[PDB]
């Protein structure tokens, strides 16, 4: 289920709000009133998520991809490689991991 | 322009570089297909000297 | 111009660090609850490991 | 003149996805094909040499 | 002398060949048919025979891949050297030596 | 043919913000912590 619906969780500040909401606005006031001088900024823990929809597929699919040179002609001083890249449907390839 | 410059007993280059603007839009319109715009402004291709 | 056939090695060095895998989908850090913990938490389940 | 020599052997091409979502891609996909939304670059050094 | 496993300095961390793990017996984490060898991570060839070995080392790409994200969020954008502030005395990239 | 040439490559106009559909900008900001487009689209800068 949800973290939020899980107590402990909650209380023990894992997965919640965080500390500029649930203390009482008047300890904030003077926490952010006394920041140069006398430091509360870490005695309390704020929680962080991370999301769960939507980012990472589940079927099978593969990191790293390595093609062959389908054709490759040589010479006495320079020699010339022609590959064929294919990117499938549903995805997206960033050409500054590309190297040869 | 006249440069006058110290002498050497060797042949020599004197490099130039006029800093201009190049750019490139790449356009993508449908499946498998890629189109391209070149520019370089003020030696524009084509009319280099 | 009387050097000897020979042979290559490799090998590499690293001191002061723990080898370490991270447990989320991607391998990426995008928080502290990594999102496999919160999908387990989801499953309720229980498992052995090996 | 002093007998240097190298021999190129074999190549192979090496790329990486990212293991985004289907249907997000998906989306990413259909928007950056309005040609509205074309790619800009520019080098670095930016110049014209003689 | 000193004392690793309380003061932090560890030196022995080359000496691993590669690592296999299984959930419930069948189970092959992290599965999905997504590293570049899937049934177990690898950090060490002794012999390569198809070019699966990086930095002119013999460091499987994968292993070197698992790090640098795990450490920087670096690699599916291209390789590059972490800023200074990110890399600390006991990161990764700062401990990386390749000899031949 | 219809933007004159400087116009057109970014070189004197809208800023990033302003010429991009409004979806492309907000799923850039939804997601530039771990997967980042920032530069791969201009910024013109004029005197």
């Amino acid at each position: 289920a949800t973290p939020s619906m899980m107590p402990q969780w909650s209380y023990m500040h894992i997965s919640g709000q965080d500390a500029s909401e649930y203390l009482s606005p008047g300890l904030v006031q003077f926490a952010r009133a006394t920041e140069t001088y006398f430091s509360l900024n870490n005695k309390f823990r704020n929680p962080t998520v991370a999301p769960t929809h939507d980012v990472t597929t589940d079927r099978s699919q593969r990191l790293t991809l390595r093609f062959i040179p389908v054709d490759r002609e040589d010479t006495a001083y320079s020699y010339k490689a022609r590959f064929t890249l294919a990117v499938g449907d549903n995805r997206v390839l960033d050409m500054a991991s590309t190297y040869f | 322009m006249t440069f006058e410059v110290d002498p050497m007993d060797e042949p020599t280059l004197l490099y130039v570089l006029f800093e201009v603007f190049d750019v490139v839009r790449v356009h993508r319109p449908h499946r498998g297909v890629i189109e391209t715009v070149y520019l370089r402004t003020p030696f524009s291709a084509g009319n280099a000297t | 111009k009387t050097a000897v056939d020979s042979i290559t090695q490799k090998k590499f060095l690293c001191d002061r660090t723990l080898w370490r895998i991270p447990f989320s989908s991607n391998f990426m850090s995008m928080g502290a609850l990594t999102d496999l913990g919160q999908n387990l938490l989801y499953a309720n389940s229980a498992h052995a490991l090996d | 003149v002093d007998g240097a020599s190298i021999k190129f052997d074999s190549i192979c091409l090496y790329a990486t996805f990212f293991p985004m979502a289907h249907n997000t891609a998906s989306t990413l996909e259909a928007m950056l094909r309005n040609d509205t939304n074309d790619q800009s670059f520019n080098d670095y050094l930016s110049a014209a040499n003689m | 002398g000193s004392i690793p496993y309380l003061d932090g300095t560890f030196y022995l961390n080359h000496t691993f060949k590669k690592v296999a793990i299984t959930f419930d017996s069948s189970v092959s984490w992290p599965g999905n048919d997504r590293l570049l060898t899937p049934n177990e991570f690898e950090i060490k060839r002794s012999v390569d025979g198809e070019g699966y070995n990086v930095a002119q080392c013999n460091m499987t790409k994968d292993w070197f891949l698992v790090q640098m994200l795990a450490n920087y969020n670096i690699g599916y954008q291209g390789f590059y050297i972490p800023e200074s502030y990110k890399d600390r005395m006991y990161s990764f990239f700062r401990n990386f030596q390749p000899m031949s």
